[PDB]
């Protein structure tokens, strides 16, 4: 969503909405509007490393850096691993993934599981909300799959209930019934039925085989279990049914995908390996968590003395863990690239300069590879926007959300697996909204968002 | 009595600007957004053509706020996309260019809150 | 109109459109542009080339005979392709009367300089010169007049930093006076005081 | 690194370094350099004086706004002294005195001051000290003040163990007691040096390449504990270097050679006069020796400086002394 | 198209002579400039800063801008030969009080968050 | 030696990448067939010529103009990337 | 109201005071640290309550237009009381 950061005298002072027709209309969330009181709180300053006693203590850049150079000098290729948290640009997922190709390094992960078979993030289309935002206003028939799109994505959520209000839209949902605030119909929790509405003995298999704008809506969240591969496969078998049935009225592309951070798409179009499994398969001895704070790697699943890398900006559950802290910039004190679910990159600006020593997050890594020797290309911002474009050139056209669609191939490509489903209900993470305040780095650290859930667990 | 010479227009080398703020500024040419807490669109009909933000700190007695760069404050007034486009050219200024947004036309209906069967209708008014 | 309200002047008015169009007939090849304000003022629009002419004309036509040049100035509009326009205000003594006379130039072209036609012209082409860069040719002697030895800009253009971009102080290591770039301790206040809500529906342009 | 020293801005007069630096001995020759130094680029200076205000008062355009503090102190009290080193992470040591006063002599000066500012500093948790002696700074040294200087260092580097020893050989400049000391001898008529001055070699060093050599060994992380030898690039006979001198101020040379005894006795005489003495007997046997050789001392390129000779900056110095040719260099 | 109205030169070639007669008289006055405001730079440096304020536009391919700066560059030799200037003016050119910038990537990565 | 990543850059209308586009609507799925680990990360260039881009051990990048090619001059391109022959 | 800082220094109305480890307090030194000792926040605690039989009362700050601008002030909650926002008054119907 578009915003305009009010700023005074070098300090963040509001969040203001800022109007875009196609994406966020004219409003904002709650937590896109009152989190930035976690700003200013539990900030990462200074470079820190671990002094005799274990504990970690203020250095230089220099010190930390050529401590972190020399570890990755010493170890190279699947010894090396990163992993990208929900907050993280595309300039510096980029830098990374360029550093550590330089060791020939290619586990290069993100927190948030897509499933990699058949297609995975080989097509764009296979990760992406085809539909669009604004295309949900030409929808007539909406089927969300495991995703609680009120909490997740609030915006997209206003934009289905505009549409439900506006246009008749008949909402259906397969997951626990949560209050969306407008009426649907719960076809079950089951996954099963799922497969039951592609085999046809459903009659929502009518329902959406009569309809002319079908929508398929499956959320990350669901994807986050075990069965992702196996209800992708499901979801992609109902659409591809839908489209040999009802024909093809054109360019509708019915498949869609809802994501919840705002990092995920620009790292699955850099290449970066969608989920951690990778770390698990081969754990590293030095380990990079860019931004990081989901907690899916800890100490226990590596080996001894691993080497942790932390870069960010809030001291959260991936610092203490961390051998040597970096200070980075958070998103209003940098001119970073991030594309949305719809495939949509854009770019913030500069609002306040990055805190104490805290420094730009693509400049760190630039930084690092000089001085361990194996230096990137890239020396301005420019330079990286243009490695950005070698290596995905739709990160740098900033408001472009056309696409080509290729649902045919990633749909033969999902039938070579045939992963069974499990007999678990899709629950999603956020069954009310006291789950809904806290769920990043920034968030965690406000006081206004835990305020907010003092006030929903118990009201006066 | 004219010289009919081909080249484009550039007058760096005339303005006296130092070097490190023409070839490191990078200026942002836009329509400004309308400030959400009012309904007024006065504020959204010229070009605005501004600097990119420097570092700014704290000033040791007082804790005002200090800075260093001399283009903090300077923002340019354009009556289209195309001479903003011309002068921050002629002065060899990086340039990004935001198109303008204009809010799109409705279909408004006061006799739609009074639906008979669409969910138009309104519970209070 | 009530008392708070300023009281018109058709006859001043009159007599100043008439002027302006006798100027426009006399002068064709040079006059652009003629109007009259609402509180009784004369401008004549004109070609850069009949600078020379035309003063000369409103200075020694026995109707005209415009004697005295108050004031000659250069006004920055940034989104004209040509950016400066160059404003000669005239005084009559003979007839009690005032004229305005605009023409236009851009960076890199010279205006003929007036001094032939008014002495008065002298300091003033001079001193836009200093503040806007604007060449005059055929000047007696054309420098700087107001800013510091070796300033290097035009402060008054618009896109002119208002804290200029170095400052003065005295060294003790090399005993004189050195300038450095600016620094401000603390920075100026940018006030963003326009209103949305226009205020004059008169002054309204047309959408595009 | 207390977010409040956590440099900011360009390094101008109104950025913030990041040091908080007490400067004993700022209102001297050196002193100045050093402060003017410290405050261009936007460092707190703590400036303790025992002299008049007014006698301060050049000291005061050298920082912006609230970035020099003057404070007063005395040597011989060691409360003062912890009230001016309280808040800073960096202490400078240039007390010095050329003479003997009837209330301070070189002991005072060169050894019980220095301990007692290296011992205030480390109880109150200074992180740097740097410290001035001499180069030709030893234990058996034939004047009190080199042998002073030698007593000095062993107790400087005792109370502060990661004390920065610098040790400069002869400092030239503008308002300097050597260029201005030779060039002061036309009054005289024909200079005296002992043996013709052409058995002693002096190797000077500009006052700016010391007072950035103080400022980059502040920068350093590693020169801790380190002890610098500041010299020039060339090194003169002081018969040919006062040569020098004297044609680059227009001025009659007329050198004859004195009895070094002969020297002490005129020495002597200037000492027992209450206003400062043009020449000391203690001068007189410091400007007759010559400077030492330390190779294995880190230098002043070791801190990023190139020295600058004696030639750019002798018609600056002595420019005023009047109403081409450089000297030969022994290397 | 694209005709425009001459300033002094016609083409980049009256443009030149205009700038080699400017460079001849800067040339010439330097040494007098040294000794008349008592400079503590030698002559050779002093032209040697000349010649850097001379290419510092060596890259200016229009003719117009090229006798705007001959007109500029006249009128601070007029400034300096007249002893309207001042001394600090005339080392206003050398830049002494200022600490150097470096260049490198690293090290302007340490000082601070400005490319 | 080894290849680590291929990347295909058509644009979507322009007639340049007209048989580009045609290879993978006929044969990216069996590439992938073929290549199961191999990630081949097809996207949109826009007014621009299509490319192909091989990325090997080190980081080391080699990128091939695939401009008006037919689908089996881009095949043949692929399959020359592929088995590691020029 | 005025407090003492563990370091020693007086605690302003405002609240701040320097840290223990900051250089800054360098500037009070052989000098003082200006602190106003009447704080407005404990003068205006001491203010009795007004005891008004109206359920809107007005309020000016005392001394006609030498005060504030007029605001009214609506008594009908019980739980708390009226306050000035301007002057910091208080203000409440007689219950019982
Ligand atoms: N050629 C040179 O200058 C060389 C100098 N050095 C060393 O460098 C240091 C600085 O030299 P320079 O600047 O020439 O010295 P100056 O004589 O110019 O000044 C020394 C400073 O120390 C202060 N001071 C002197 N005696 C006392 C005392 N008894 N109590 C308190 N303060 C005192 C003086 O303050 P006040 O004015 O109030 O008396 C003065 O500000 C000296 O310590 C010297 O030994 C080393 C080698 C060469
Ligand atoms: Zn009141």
């Amino acid at each position: 969503s578009n915003i305009v950061v009010s700023t005074r005298t070098g300090e963040v002072m509001r969040i203001l909405p800022r109007m875009h027709e196609d994406i966020n209309e004219e409003w904002i969330s709650d937590k896109t509007r009152f989190a930035y009181d976690g700003l200013k709180r539990q900030r990462l300053t200074q470079p820190m490393i671990r002094n005799e006693k274990g504990l970690l203590t203020y250095t230089t850049w220099e010190d930390a850096l050529s401590r972190v150079a020399g570890m990755l000098q010493s170890f190279q290729g699947n010894d090396v691993a990163a992993i990208a948290g929900g907050l993280v640009d595309a300039e510096a997922l980029v830098a990374l993934k360029d550093l550590l190709n330089r060791v020939d390094s290619d586990s290069l992960c993100t927190e948030e599981v897509f499933p990699t078979a058949g297609a995975g993030t080989d097509l764009r289309s296979n990760y992406l909300l085809n539909t669009t935002i604004a295309g949900v206003e030409e929808a007539d028939v909406i089927l969300l799959v495991g995703t609680n799109p009120r909490f997740e994505a609030p915006l997209f959520n206003a934009r289905i209930r505009k549409s439900w209000l506006h246009n008749d839209l008949k909402v259906a949902l397969i997951g626990s019934p949560v209050d969306l605030t407008y009426r649907y119909d719960h076809l079950g929790d089951s996954p099963k039925i799922l497969q039951d509405i592609a085999s046809g003995n459903h009659p929502f298999s009518q329902i959406l085989k009569e309809a002319k704008k079908p929508m398929v809506v499956l959320g990350s969240s669901a994807l986050q279990r075990s069965d992702g591969t196996a209800i992708l496969a499901a979801v992609s078998n109902i659409a591809q049914n839908i489209r040999l049935s009802s024909g093809v009225t054109g360019d509708w592309k019915v498949m869609n995908i809802l994501h919840r951070i705002a990092s995920q798409v620009a790292a699955l179009d850099l290449g970066y390996k969608p989920g951690v499994e990778a770390i698990r398969k081969n754990p590293p001895k030095v380990l990079f968590l860019l931004g990081a704070d989901g907690g899916c790697i800890t100490r226990q699943d590596l080996p001894k003395d691993c080497f942790i890398i932390y870069q960010g900006h809030h001291g959260d559950v991936g610092a203490p863990m961390a051998d040597v802290i970096l200070p980075g910039a958070a998103y209003t004190e940098k001119s970073a690239t991030y594309v949305n679910t719809e495939g949509r990159a854009q770019q913030t600006k500069v609002a306040v300069t990055p805190p104490g020593l805290a420094r730009e997050d693509w400049k760190i890594i630039r930084a690092l590879s000089e001085i361990a020797g194996m230096t990137l290309p890239y020396d301005t911002l420019d330079q990286v926007r243009s490695r950005l474009e070698e290596v995905s050139p739709n990160l740098v056209r900033y408001d472009d959300v056309e696409g080509a669609n290729y649902f045919q191939q990633a749909n033969e490509l999902s039938k070579l697996v045939n992963q069974q489903l499990l007999a678990d209900p899709l629950v999603p993470p956020q069954l009310t909204i006291k789950d809904f305040y806290m769920t990043d780095s920034i968030s965690r650290a406000s006081q206004t968002m835990a305020k907010c859930v003092k006030a929903v667990t118990e009201g006066i | 009595q004219l010289i009919a010479v081909d080249e484009k227009l550039d007058i760096t080398t005339l303005t006296g600007v130092p070097e490190e703020h023409i070839k490191t500024r990078k200026v942002r040419i836009f329509v400004p957004a309308r400030n959400n807490m009012q309904s007024g669109v006065n504020n959204t009909k010229k070009w605005k053509m501004e600097f990119d933000t420097r570092e700014r700190w704290e000033n040791p007695l007082m804790g005002w706020s200090s800075t260093a760069d001399p283009l903090s404050n300077l923002v340019l007034t354009f009556s289209t996309k195309e001479d903003a486009v011309a002068f921050a050219e002629k002065n060899g200024w990086s340039f990004d260019v935001e198109e303008r947004k204009v809010p799109k036309p409705k279909s408004k209906s006061y006799g739609a809150n009074f639906s008979w069967n669409k969910r138009t209708r309104v519970s209070t008014k | 109109t009530r008392p708070t309200i300023r009281p018109r002047n058709d006859v001043v008015h009159k007599q100043l459109s008439a002027f302006g169009q006798y100027v426009a007939e006399i002068l064709p090849k040079y006059v652009q542009q003629v109007q009259v304000s609402c509180f009784n003022e004369l401008e004549i629009f004109i070609h850069p080339d009949g600078v020379i002419p035309v003063l000369t004309f409103l200075r020694d036509h026995t109707n005209a005979q415009f004697k005295s040049l108050a004031d000659l100035t250069a006004v920055d509009v940034p989104t004209r392709q040509n950016r400066f326009e160059i404003v000669y205000n005239l005084l009559s003594l003979r007839f009690n009367s005032r004229i305005r006379v605009k023409t236009y130039t851009d960076e890199l072209t010279p205006i003929e300089s007036s001094v032939t036609v008014y002495k008065a012209a002298n300091w003033y082409e001079r001193e836009i010169w200093d503040m806007f860069g604007v060449f005059f040719a055929n000047h007696p002697d054309l420098r700087r007049i107001l800013t510091d030895y070796g300033f290097e800009g035009h402060p008054f253009r618009k896109d002119f930093p208002l804290s200029g971009y170095v400052e003065l102080r005295y060294d003790d290591e090399v005993k004189r006076v050195v300038a450095e770039p600016v620094e401000l301790a603390q920075e100026f206040r940018k006030f963003d005081l326009n209103s949305p809500w226009e205020a004059f529906p008169a002054y309204r342009q047309p959408p595009e | 690194l207390h977010h409040a020293l956590i440099p900011h801005g360009k390094g101008g007069r109104s950025s913030v370094s990041g040091i908080v630096a007490t400067v004993f001995g700022a209102t001297g020759f050196l002193g100045r350099y050093v402060v003017n130094h410290l405050g261009r680029m936007g460092s707190q200076v703590i400036v303790p004086y025992r002299c008049e205000p007014y006698d301060t008062m050049h000291l005061r355009p050298m920082g912006d706004l609230g970035q020099i503090i003057f404070m007063e102190w005395n040597g011989k009290d060691k409360d003062s002294i912890r009230k001016v080193v309280e808040h800073s992470n960096v202490v400078i040591n240039l007390v010095g005195r050329e003479w003997e006063t009837k209330n301070f002599d070189f002991e005072d000066v060169f050894v019980k001051i220095p301990h007692a500012i290296a011992q205030v500093s480390k109880e109150a948790g200074v992180e740097k000290l740097i410290h001035i002696s001499h180069l030709n700074a030893d234990i058996k040294s034939p004047s009190r003040y080199l042998r002073s200087k030698a007593v000095g260092e062993k107790e400087v580097r005792a109370a502060f163990p990661e004390a920065t020893i610098i040790k400069p050989s002869d400092i030239f400049g503008r308002e300097d007691r050597f260029l201005n000391y030779f060039a002061s001898m036309r009054w005289f008529g024909g200079v005296p040096l002992i043996s013709l001055g052409k058995e002693t070699v002096k190797q000077p060093v500009y006052i700016v390449d010391v007072s950035k050599g103080i400022i980059n060994a502040i920068k350093d992380p590693d020169a801790k504990g380190k002890t610098f030898a500041f010299v020039g690039p060339n090194r003169y006979l002081l018969f040919d270097l006062v040569q020098y001198i004297f044609a680059v101020a227009y001025r009659p040379f007329l050198p004859y050679p004195l009895p070094h005894f002969a020297y002490r006795w005129v020495g002597r005489l200037f000492e027992v006069s209450p206003f400062e003495p043009w020449t000391t007997r203690d001068k007189v046997e410091r400007v007759h020796m010559s400077d030492m050789t330390l190779p294995h001392l880190p230098g002043l390129e070791d801190l990023g400086i190139q020295a600058t000779p004696l030639e750019l900056k002798a018609i600056e110095v002595l420019r005023r002394h009047r109403t081409v040719k450089p000297a030969k260099t022994v290397n | 198209g694209t005709s425009v109205k001459p300033i002094f030169s016609r083409d980049m070639n009256e443009a030149k002579r205009r700038v080699r007669e400017l460079y001849r008289a800067w040339y010439r006055e330097v040494p007098n400039t040294v000794h008349l405001f008592q400079l503590d730079i030698s002559v050779k440096q002093g032209r040697d800063k000349v010649r850097e304020m001379f290419m510092k536009n060596a890259h200016v391919t229009d003719p117009r801008v090229v006798d705007l700066l001959v007109i500029k560059g006249k009128m601070e030799l007029e400034e300096t030969i007249n002893v309207w200037k001042q001394r600090t003016h005339i080392m206003r050119f050398f830049h002494e009080t200022e600490a150097p910038r470096p260049t490198d990537f690293l090290s302007k990565f340490y000082v601070g968050h400005d490319p | 030696l080894g290849l680590r990543e291929i990347r295909i850059h058509l644009c979507q209308r322009s007639p340049g990448s007209q048989g580009v586009r045609d290879f993978i609507e006929k044969r990216y799925v069996e590439l992938k067939k073929a290549n199961p680990d191999l990630p081949i990360l097809i996207r949109e260039c826009s007014d621009v010529q299509p490319k192909l881009w091989a990325r090997y051990a080190f980081g080391q990048e080699k990128n091939v103009s695939l401009n008006n090619f037919s689908a089996d001059q881009v095949t043949r391109t692929l399959e020359n990337v592929l088995s590691g022959k020029a | 109201g005025v407090r003492t800082s563990p370091t020693g220094e007086k605690v302003t109305h405002t609240g701040q005071a320097y840290d223990d480890g900051d250089y800054r307090r360098v500037r009070f030194s052989d000098r003082q640290k200006e602190v106003n000792e009447n704080f407005a926040i404990d003068l205006i605690a001491e203010q009795p309550v007004s005891e008004v039989g109206s359920r809107v009362i007005s309020c000016d700050g005392g001394g006609g237009a030498l005060g504030h601008p007029r605001v009214y002030i609506n008594l009908d909650k019980e739980t708390k009381t009226g306050t000035c926002g301007y002057c910091g008054l208080q203000f409440r119907q007689p219950h019982h």
